[PDB]
């Protein structure tokens, strides 16, 4: 734990990036978290919502 | 600011997204008690250390630098005269050598 | 306590984990700040029972034995002058331990000068220490020794004026 | 399942109830071909900053 | 437990005694300071929309 100060910065940046990529898997109330599924399953009037 | 102790120098070292400073400092060690006085009374005159401090090993009085014990004879070359002995609180009587 | 609300909240992902992690980082950063400010000494220094400092009075800044909080009168006045899922975490250092740290720093700087901050605490008489400080700002030791009663009186008067100014200014 | 990516031959061995594989972001990074039952990695097409 | 602030050290103060060091230690200490982070760039259109 001698170089913990640099390791905390590296871990915080990697954790922020990891959480940013984990946010893509959430649908945020939509029917799916994948855009391609929505474009293949729905007409544009509901797809815009 | 540059390590614990009296700072002597420092050395930089590169680190991944960082810097490591090796601070070389001076730490005092092996201190010893001495009896001290603010001034020396000699010939009705008060003598004060020019850069050091008056110390006594029990029977004899010396002047030494403040951060390292190096006792020297109290002379007129490492002391200066200001006023008489009536003003300074705690002045002690000791001879002052003249080269 | 609504389960349907939490089921709908899980659709938004790990926002709550992010907010709790940020608040936890702030909460541990406050304790780190208090460690960095007050815990700079690993030795708990104490003043001697006899307060013979050559006329210098530190009673307004040294801890009061009569008070159960072991605070100085100035620190006691300072503490008197400051007044749905939410929780307040207590600080790691309580107020009496922070006061003990400040008391150790005061005892070190009174009995040893600046020597305790650079290594072992080396005792020195306080007028001699003041003379060293006088030489640091380029004034000869003799000036301090000749006018020592006046300097001690001015220091005590200024410390009392500090207490009066804190007690008289809201 | 639509998408855009480079298709390469894969070393992953799918269980027979598995058709696709998801990464961290729940994008299909491995897929089984429905005619010849073989596994393919789907690396994304290159992205750059101009 | 209640955490110990540190060891007690009563400095032997008196009005005519001084402590003078007779020796010294050349002490080297480390200080680690972060300087930079990883330079990350995120394409907002590609992140939101692919
Ligand atoms: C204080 O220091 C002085 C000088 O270092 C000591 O005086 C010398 O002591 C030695 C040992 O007995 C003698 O051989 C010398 O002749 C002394 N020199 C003089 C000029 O007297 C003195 O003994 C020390 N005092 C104590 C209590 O340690
Ligand atoms: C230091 O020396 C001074 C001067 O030699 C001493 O002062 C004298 O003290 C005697 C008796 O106490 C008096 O009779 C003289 O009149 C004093 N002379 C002066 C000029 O003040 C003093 O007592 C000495 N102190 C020590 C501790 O040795
Ligand atoms: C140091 O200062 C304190 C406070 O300024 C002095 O305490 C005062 O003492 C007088 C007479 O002894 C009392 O009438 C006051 O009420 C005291 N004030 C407080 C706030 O307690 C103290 O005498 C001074 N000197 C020493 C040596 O401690
Ligand atoms: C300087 O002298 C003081 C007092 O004579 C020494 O302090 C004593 O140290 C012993 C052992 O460390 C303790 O048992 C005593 O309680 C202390 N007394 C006081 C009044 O603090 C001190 O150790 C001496 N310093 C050196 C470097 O020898
Ligand atoms: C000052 O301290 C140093 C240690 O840093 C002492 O050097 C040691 O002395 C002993 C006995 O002479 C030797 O066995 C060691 O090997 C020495 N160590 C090193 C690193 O040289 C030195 O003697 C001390 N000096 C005084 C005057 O106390
Ligand atoms: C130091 O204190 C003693 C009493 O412990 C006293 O006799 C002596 O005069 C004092 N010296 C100074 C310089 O205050
Ligand atoms: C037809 O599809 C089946 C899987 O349903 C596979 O086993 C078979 O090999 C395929 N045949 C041809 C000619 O592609």
């Amino acid at each position: 734990s001698a170089l913990g100060k640099l390791q905390d910065v590296v871990n915080q940046n990697a954790q922020a990036l990891n959480t940013l990529v984990k946010q893509l898997s959430s649908n945020f109330g939509a029917i799916s978290s994948v855009l391609n599924d929505i474009l293949s399953r729905l007409d544009p009037p509901e797809a815009e919502v | 600011f540059c390590g614990k102790g009296y700072h002597l120098m420092s050395f930089p070292q590169s680190a991944p997204h960082g810097v490591v400073f090796l601070h070389v400092t001076y730490v005092p060690a092996q201190e010893k008690n001495f009896t001290t006085a603010p001034a020396i009374c000699h010939d009705g005159k008060a003598h004060f250390p020019r850069e050091g401090v008056f110390v006594s090993n029990g029977t004899h009085w010396f002047v030494t630098q403040r951060n390292f014990y190096e006792p020297q004879i109290i002379t007129t070359d490492n002391t200066f005269v200001s006023g008489n002995c009536d003003v300074v609180i705690g002045i002690v009587n000791n001879t002052v050598y003249d080269p | 306590d609504s389960t349907e609300c939490s089921n709908l909240l899980l659709q938004y992902g790990s926002f709550c984990t992010q907010l709790n992690r940020a608040l936890t980082g702030i909460a541990v950063e406050q304790d780190k700040n208090t460690q960095e400010v007050f815990a700079q000494v690993k030795q708990i220094y104490k003043t001697p029972p006899i307060k013979d400092f050559g006329g210098f009075n530190f009673s307004q800044i040294l801890p009061d034995p009569s008070k159960p909080s072991k605070r100085s009168p100035i620190e006691d006045l300072l503490f008197n002058k400051v007044t749905n899922g939410l929780t307040v975490l207590p600080p790691l250092l309580t107020d009496e331990m922070i006061a003990q740290y400040t008391s150790a720093l005061l005892a070190g700087t009174i009995t040893s000068g600046w020597t305790f901050g650079a290594g072992p605490a080396l005792q020195i008489p306080f007028p001699m220490q003041m003379a060293y400080r006088f030489n640091g700002i380029g004034v000869t030791q003799n000036v301090l020794y000749e006018n020592q009663k006046l300097i001690a009186n001015q220091f005590n008067s200024a410390i009392g004026k500090i207490q009066d100014s804190l007690s008289s200014t809201p | 399942l639509t998408g855009t990516g480079v298709l390469t031959e894969s070393n992953k061995k799918f269980l027979p109830f598995q058709q696709f594989g998801r990464d961290i972001a729940d994008t299909t990074d491995a897929v089984r071909d429905p005619q010849t039952l073989e596994i393919l990695d789907i690396t994304p097409c290159s992205f750059g900053g101009v | 437990y209640t955490m110990s602030l540190g060891a007690e050290n009563s400095v032997a103060y008196s009005n005519n005694s001084i402590a003078i060091p007779t020796n010294f230690t050349i002490s080297v200490t480390t200080e680690i300071l972060p300087v930079s982070m990883t330079k990350t760039s995120v394409d907002c259109t590609m992140y939101i929309c692919g």
